């Protein structure tokens, strides 16, 4: 999300969209997410430190 | 850091004769990119750091 905002890829947020993922030690979880899509061009144009 | 570096640089030199510096809570308030900005400035100023 921070890369999206920094490079210029804007983020929309009014939605309930879900995923299921596990953390470092196998323990699994359910997630809810905002709406947006990352892109390579904006990120490769902007610099990182 | 800039003031310290120049202050430590003797006459006839731009770099601190006393190269070492200490930094407690080195980055306890900044994210890694901005902390790296400090890293770049500090090191670029001729400073050996801890």
């Amino acid at each position: 999300i921070g890369m999206a905002r920094e490079a210029g890829i804007e983020v929309i947020d009014s939605q309930r969209e879900f995923a299921e993922l596990s953390d470092g030690e196998g323990r699994r979880w359910r997630f809810n997410l905002p709406t947006t899509g990352l892109e390579s061009q904006a990120l490769m144009d902007i610099d990182w430190e | 850091t800039a003031s310290l570096s120049y202050a430590l640089s003797p006459a006839g030199s731009r770099y601190p004769l006393f190269g070492t510096i200490i930094l407690d809570e080195a980055f306890s308030r900044s994210s890694h990119a901005v902390a790296g900005r400090i890293i770049a400035a500090l090191r670029e100023f001729g400073l050996h750091a801890v």
